[PDB]
């Protein structure tokens, strides 16, 4: 004998067992909806356990024509994705069902999405930089190789054309094994980067999982889980270093947020879930490095309304040790990439890790841009002129230093229909050591925008 | 110095696995060598006859205006009872059961009559003139009493009115001496519906017409008591699981002998030379007469395991397995 | 500092031959101690003779 | 090797004894999100342990009328409904001794770093309360952190409470290891008096930088005397919010035997968030900022119970250093204004001035130490006694002198001076002055010889 | 006959009694906890009646060990406490047990925590003026002997260090009583004030009865009701003269809040308890002084987020005579005491009673320091020396007013390392004359900070 | 089925003075059950002479806030 | 043991009509229907649709579509 639906709230569907059957939390169960042309089978997967036999469990389909009484049969066991080699080059959805052919995958080695995080004994600090070719990140945020970087930013600032350059960057000349979570972003980014991947023939060497916008908040947050696994098993049974996509994981804690609502617990701050650090710190830490087996990870994290205090963006900012805070005020300038200087920051920019120069030069591009920025209040009144010479000074530099933090992308070419341009970690530090030192004051600062490194900025001087 | 003591601390943890690795060993050694020890029937009566000395050697659920108007009502049936026969307590208890059922379906008439008051006239009129000619005035007499107490909840006076209807049908069994076989049935009965989750779930019905109940315990499921128990049981069941409502119809059974229940567990078939020792050390225990109902299962091999209100004493092979197992270093 | 890692790193070796040959000898006495150590525990699980 | 490998199981199965004793038992009813709520147990205490069957912990919050509200202190992932709950017979306790220095623990007691189980001296109840007002003493006795700007100007004594509060990533997890490693030089001594314990408390951090932490205290020897107490991020609400209990009883045991212990709090932001997810998950109403109403009495019950206590007892200490990280650089925000009032200081690390080359970025007007002069030796309360006020009065005159013309000679001969104190006062990470250098170093500024 | 517990939900607890045996509403009940090192006597007092006999209980010390269904006891009356001039001179708790020894007052009258305020007719409004000897109190917000007196602030804005300042100039000199309640305050000053009354050997007159922060939610609210009726019992049957210093008031009101969720009121503004203004004033009304016989007032009030808004704060300053009122703004500049002038104001500076001299100084002083904040948004962005010569000439005044009003106070040593003073009232008005009159104009901005009066102030300029 | 909706009219038309009594009180509030023919706003007095206003009719009780002394409020006070 | 089986089956084999028992503001819930599909379309007397949003253990939680003002108490919904 098998459980039968009670109750349906949206996504959210409560179904009873016999007195004994009652299901663990996680498993997944089988539903049917029988009506039409949304005729579906259905997977619930198990929340709570409200009491009575009942279990409260989460749809991962929308729940549209499922009836009251209809039978819930218990598969015992978890949400189960296909994990081994031959799952690189295709692109399944949150539940590990192929898109590209349905019948692919269901003969692998399946493994539960749901897995205790690496224990504190396998787990060790990673240190060794990661050459991204990018200006201010290789300058003033350094990524780490095997550790988290996230991308943080407003709606339209450019989260997901910098996930589009480090594919470039990295998943490109990178020997390993990368995975793209499509954690609740549009389905035409999804399908521009399948066609994109299959053009660069990097798809041979990537396993892509989406759980698009157009899906309820079940698979919408148990899609990060899937690509997660995936990456897992990448990482640990076939013991290759592993890139980690993730764009975009604010929509995890969002679509934790709209089931918390819907599972019927208390509001928290703001009117996201209780358990809001506890949901994404159980996703964050399972992707960590263990001490044989580097995995990079590299999420896109929204800010909703630009409020950077947000619970999500709050929450999340703990687990990174690279974090790159795109700005809208930047962005504003056109200053592409959009990254904000003095808000993104990297765990590794310390002189035991990155060398007394690139330290030392990173520490004063920095203080010339917060003097500028705390100077910004009088700026906006008066403009330049009024301040004192000493101020003037650092502000036109300050000025430079900002545009010089601007860079062509390779993913910008979409767009300007200029090439990208690579600039190495030594060209960056000696060009950053000229400007804060004062050797090119005396070019203009529309001599700055969108260039590539020192010889560049030359031949663009000469231009004007 | 760090290099000193980091090779100490890989010493340490060499020494401790191989500890860990030894005691893993040793236990799953142990569990074999007890798991076929426990294979003779002379071993497990020696489990049990250890136990057995060593324990020789060692309303409530209801709100206070509920409870004190319950307390009152079964003292009126106790004087309603005195004066009571078989075949006017069993017309009581399906009288009791069907004006439980008029105030389950008629909400509005149960949530007036269940109104807290001193004055509680007006409601005592209401029943005479709702209930005068349909049902016989004995059971008006006791719904006098119903009505006029003060109750905590509206639920609370069909609770009421149910729980009396529970009484007047067991002191048919209590007058005829039946007790034991009403007991043992229930017992039987609650053993079944906890075996049997398919018809104790579908006996649920209480989002269902509760006759079809009725028609399916006449086919499925005697002493004509136990089925006149149950069958008022599944038509009042208000949400309550089938096979818990059914031991705490056994347990009223039981606590109207004065007596408490221990459920036990064995290997198997605990003998009756096991049984009157076993009874007689848990009166001791206790302070109170009991019954014991036994629950043998194979997978707790050896010792015994028993449970009694929200305590439990429980020695057996896995419980001491488990024991031992965990507490490794 | 590059010194005293190196004969850390040395000592740290000389552990790892040490205490694979120690652990191989151990295990070698472990394998007949099990035996006895579960007849006695056999015993402390039933709490009776055996 | 094998003589004793076998002879401590020998000794192991020699004392195995029967269960055969009753226990209560209840049976969960409800259980989801890491709550559970148990039916019976007639006789269960309020924060009793209860032990689930999958060798899980809870305690019981609310005692309703027929329903007991566990918390679950583990992984949750393994309670269902149906399943039995024993009673403990042991209101919420953690073991406690001298076996915890140098090792990673849960807010539990037991070991996470994976070395062998620790040899616990006693229990100790996680709630006895604060040592009264009779039994306490005066803070008369330094920490040395080796931090110019703190030992100099906001000064930490043995039964202090100092807030380390700031905004993220301005250095309060470096200012903290800094002065847990800073104790070694006082370590060695091997004298009860100045040897000083630790205990790092780790709340909501990811597990690699709990394992950055670790290393960084076995470079520099730290582990020697440092329990890490990790509720790493990983781990549900229960842990997360009794991580700082856990740290403070174990603190608690050295303190009262005579032993001087610092804590740190690394982050009772986190923490204050882990409760609130557990108050709501037991759906006690929420009072402001969504927290639940007692999260005051979450922290200064934390808190409040580290002090100096009197000779009578043993005349021992502990220190706390807790940690909060103030959402876009507000101090006048809920939860960092209740910590502030709770504490006997701050140390107000401003994300502006750790930009603009000023690092430890102490913020000299809003920080302070109000035992002040009584945590200093007599040279340094020589040197620099009202260093704060000068640092603060030069903060005030650069921030209005900032556009003048001119100045007055007076004024001029501050603004030059402030300048060079707050270069004095700069300190890479990992270069802890000994107090005989920090007084030394404060007087060439506060005497005028850098002029 | 007794009651037993019911339910236990944090410090609230239910108790179930026989129908003619439910206890008053603020009775004390006694539970016995029989747990290990938690074994004591459990006092609740009756906070509501629910009905069916229930009644709802905020117990005094912590629930922790408490059992369901143990014996309760009601003590036929309310929580009482010993009061007579053998209080004078020790240590108290919440429930009037002494905490330097066991046992000490319980041969003592008992008078019960509960009690009405005086009536209407009994009171008359206080004129007598307090002298301090703090500059900035004596000037801009003279106290009132007899009246209630406050000093709010923010957290850590230092009340508790001005708290022990106003104890060591007005208890040292004064010929009466004085009470110390000790309302969630920090232990460790609660000890720091009980060394320094004994070394001072001003503790044979003082009281002092603490219920510290590390209590719970019922002794939080209970400790300031028994410290005041102590002071209530010096005032009513003896008619000696009485201080009653309250640090710190806030918490009565906060401890309120705490229980009123569990006590199943709904919340009010910003999360208080509803009964708010109801609970304070029927507090702050105890406080007063009926004709012929003064208890001189001096409460510290904690004001939330620095929020003067705060419904608690803005509630409190109903009841009070004169309210010195702490900033951060002003802590921030290093101008301890840090007394924020404009906001800071008392009902005795009229010039009918502090006599005309007085009051146009302070009124001088007001104005000016209300034009200097008029212009810190002006010299902030387009600089001193654009301003009129009457505007810069009153900035460089009220920079040196804004610092002749700190103090090196004797409770500030540790501060400071200089010894306190005192500042008679005749020299703080001659001071501020000559200051609002331009008569230092000629001396250094440094000159004035933290400087004890006129003669300080000499030897201070002729050292720099 | 008539019969029942008879007799609770009959039950409600049946509704010297009236009493009721005093089933909650807590922080100034006591609700009172009985009284049916109270009007809002109506002054009750309580026996302790203690008058309350009887701002809220609910189903059953009455919410009445306490004007003073409610500190001599009781569950089981004549509520006149 | 086969009885009750057959007697589960039996229970299991054994137009229907709902009635409106709550309705306010633009929402309304519907005793009855236990056919009734998630998000389906609902007809009320007066010719109005509804959604079947929450469909609860007893009661179906329906949205109005256009004028609610014609929904009330007891009003036959199929």
């Amino acid at each position: 004998t098998a459980g039968r639906v009670v109750r349906i709230t949206g996504p959210v569907v409560d179904v009873e067992f016999p007195r004994g059957s009652v299901p663990e939390l996680f498993n997944a169960l089988h539903a049917e909806i029988t009506f039409g042309a949304l005729a579906k089978t259905l997977t619930l997967e198990v929340a709570q356990h409200l009491g009575d036999s009942l279990v409260r469990c989460i749809s991962m389909q929308p729940t549209d024509g499922l009836v009251r009484g209809v039978e819930v049969t218990d598969t015992g066991a978890s949400i189960s994705v296909p994990v081994g080699d031959g799952v690189k080059g295709h692109v399944f959805n949150a539940l590990g069902d192929c898109l590209d052919d349905p019948g692919y995958g269901k003969d692998f080695e399946h493994w539960s999405i749901h897995r205790k995080p690496p224990a504190f004994s396998d787990l060790e600090p990673r240190t060794e930089m990661l050459e991204t070719g990018l200006k201010v990140v290789d300058l003033l945020t350094p990524y780490v190789r095997g550790g988290k970087i996230a991308l943080f930013g407003g709606a339209g600032v450019g989260k997901t054309v910098l996930i589009q350059e480090m594919i470039n960057r990295i998943a490109r000349n990178f020997g390993g094994t990368s995975v793209f979570a499509g954690v609740g972003e549009r389905t035409r980014e999804g399908n521009d980067l399948w066609v994109e991947l299959a053009d660069a023939n990097v798809l041979k060497d990537t396993a892509l999982v989406f759980g698009q916008m157009d899906e309820p908040p079940g698979t919408r947050m148990r899609v990060a889980l899937s690509a997660l696994t995936m990456a897992e098993f990448f990482r640990d049974e076939q013991g290759q270093d592993v890139l980690l996509f993730i764009d975009n994981i604010f929509r995890f804690t969002q679509a934790g947020s709209e089931v918390s609502t819907l599972l019927g617990r208390m509001p928290s701050a703001v009117g996201y879930q209780p358990t809001l650090a506890d949901e994404m710190g159980e996703l964050q830490e399972r992707i960590t490095s263990t001490r044989g087996r580097s995995i990079t990870s590299m999420q896109a994290v929204y800010v909703p309304a630009d409020d950077y205090t947000d619970p999500a963006p709050a929450t999340t900012f703990a687990h990174l040790d690279a974090t790159t805070e795109l700005s809208r005020a930047v962005f504003s300038k056109g200053i592409f990439p959009a990254v904000d200087p003095l808000a993104s920051s990297s765990t590794i920019l310390d002189p035991a890790i990155v060398g007394d120069e690139h330290y030392r030069v990173a520490q004063e591009v920095i203080r010339i841009l917060q003097r500028y920025k705390d100077l910004q209040d009088i700026i906006a009144i008066l403009g330049i002129d009024e301040l004192s010479e000493e101020d003037k000074q650092l502000v036109n530099r300050a000025r430079r230093i900002e545009r010089f933090l601007s860079q062509n992308m390779m993913a910008a070419e979409q767009f300007t229909g200029q090439p990208g341009s690579t600039v190495p970690l030594k060209e960056t530090i000696e060009a950053f050591d000229k400007l804060t030192k004062g050797e090119f004051d005396h070019l203009p600062e529309q001599a700055f925008f969108l260039i590539g490194g020192l010889d560049d900025l030359a031949k663009k001087a000469e231009s004007l | 110095a760090q290099g000193a003591q980091q090779i100490q601390l890989m010493r340490q943890q060499l020494i401790r696995q191989l500890r860990t690795g030894l005691g893993a060993e040793a236990v799953n050694k142990a569990a074999e060598i007890v798991r076929a020890h426990v294979a003779d029937p002379q071993a497990q009566s020696a489990t049990v006859d250890r136990f057995l000395s060593e324990l020789e050697q060692m309303t409530s659920r209801l709100r206070a205006a509920s409870r004190q108007s319950l307390a009152a009502l079964v003292e009126k049936f106790d004087s309603v009872a005195g004066g009571l026969d078989a075949d006017g307590l069993t017309n009581l208890a399906d009288e009791l059961a069907s004006v439980a059922k008029l105030l389950l379906s008629e909400t509005a008439l149960n949530k007036h009559l269940a109104e807290p008051t001193d004055d509680s006239a007006p409601k005592v009129r209401l029943l005479e003139r709702l209930l005068s000619d349909k049902v016989s005035a004995t059971t008006l007499d006791l719904l006098r009493t119903a009505v006029s107490n003060r109750w905590s909840t509206e639920s609370n006076l069909i609770d009421a009115v149910e729980h009396t209807a529970r009484l007047a049908l067991l002191k048919r069994a209590e007058i005829a001496g039946e007790v034991d076989e009403v007991e043992e049935q229930l017992f039987r009965f609650g053993r079944v519906l906890d075996a049997e989750p398919r018809l104790s779930a579908l006996l649920s019905d209480y989002t269902t017409p509760a006759e079809g109940r009725v028609a399916l315990l006449d086919k499925a499921l005697v002493n004509q008591t136990a089925a006149a128990l149950l069958s008022q049981t599944v038509g009042l069941l208000r949400g309550e699981r089938a096979d818990e409502a059914v031991i705490d119809l056994a347990e009223l059974a039981v606590s109207r002998r004065g007596e408490v229940v221990a459920h036990v567990s064995a290997a198997a078939e605990l003998s009756d030379a096991q049984r009157t020792r076993l009874t007689e050390v848990l009166s001791r225990i206790y302070g109170r007469p009991v019954s014991v109902q036994l629950h043998v299962d194979p997978e707790l091999l050896g010792g015994l395991s028993i449970t009694v209100g929200d305590e439990v004493i429980d020695g057996s092979i896995a419980s001491r397995l488990a024991a031992a197992q965990t507490g490794l270093p | 500092r590059a010194q005293a890692s190196g004969e850390v790193a040395q000592t740290l070796t000389q552990a790892d031959q040490q205490l694979s040959a120690q652990g191989d000898q151990v295990r070698s006495g472990l394998e007949s101690s099990v035996d006895g150590l579960s007849a006695k525990l056999a015993s402390r699980i039933l709490g009776v003779d055996v | 090797s094998a003589a004793d490998i076998e002879g401590a199981i020998e000794d192991y199965v020699s004392s195995f004894s029967a269960d055969t004793e009753r226990e209560e038992i209840g049976t969960v009813i409800d259980a989801g999100d890491g709550i559970a709520h148990v039916e019976g147990l007639p006789s269960v205490m309020t924060q009793e342990l209860l032990e689930f069957p999958g060798g899980v912990l809870g305690v019981a919050l609310n005692l309703d009328e027929h329903s007991v509200g566990a918390v679950i202190l583990g992984e949750f992932e393994k309670i269902e409904e149906g399943q039995q709950v024993k009673r403990t017979g042991e209101v919420l306790s953690v073991p406690v001794g001298d076996a915890f220095l140098g090792r990673v623990v849960n807010p539990l007691g037991q070991p996470i770093d994976g070395q062998g189980d620790i040899a616990a001296e006693t229990r100790r109840a996680l709630e006895l309360q604060a040592p009264s007002v009779v039994q306490r003493q005066s803070v008369s006795e330094p920490l040395q952190t080796g931090i110019k700007a703190i030992d100099a100007m906001t000064p930490i004594g043995r039964g202090q409470r100092q807030l380390i509060i700031g905004d993220r990533k301005t250095g309060k997890t470096a200012v903290c290891v800094d002065t847990i490693l800073n104790q070694r030089e006082a370590w060695l001594t091997g004298d009860p008096k100045q040897q000083v314990r630790c205990v790092y408390v780790a709340i909501g951090q990811k597990g690699t930088t709990i394992a950055s932490v670790k290393r960084a205290l076995e470079e520099g020897g730290a582990m020697e005397y440092t329990t890490i107490v990790a509720a790493p991020a990983s781990d549900a609400a229960g842990f997360k919010w009794l991580a700082p209990y856990t740290g403070s009883a174990i603190g608690q045991h050295w303190m009262y035997n005579g032993k001087h212990v610092l804590i740190v709090f690394d982050d009772l932001s986190k923490q204050a968030d882990a409760y609130r997810a557990i108050s709501l998950l037991l759906r006690r109403p929420p009072g402001r900022e969504a927290f639940p109403g007692d999260v005051f009495y979450l922290h200064s019950r934390l808190l409040e119970r580290c002090a100096k206590l009197s000779d009578e007892l043993g005349g021992g200490s502990m220190t706390g250093l807790p940690i909060i990280e103030t959402k876009a650089n507000d101090i006048s925000a809920f939860i960092p204004t209740n910590v502030i009032s709770i504490t006997d200081g701050q140390c107000f690390l401003e994300s502006d001035l750790f930009n603009q080359g000023v690092r430890p970025a102490i913020n000299v007007g809003v920080s302070v130490s109000r035992v002040g002069g009584a945590a200093q030796i007599k040279a340094m309360k020589e040197v620099a006694g009202s260093l704060r006020l000068d640092l603060s009065q030069y903060r005030e005159l650069e921030a209005f002198a900032a556009f003048a013309s001119d100045l007055d000679a007076a004024s001029k001969a501050q603004l030059d001076r402030g300048a060079r104190l707050v270069e004095l006062l700069k300190q890479p990470q990992y270069s802890p002055l000994a107090v005989e250098e920090q007084v030394v170093a404060i007087f060439l500024g506060t005497q005028g010889h850098l002029d």
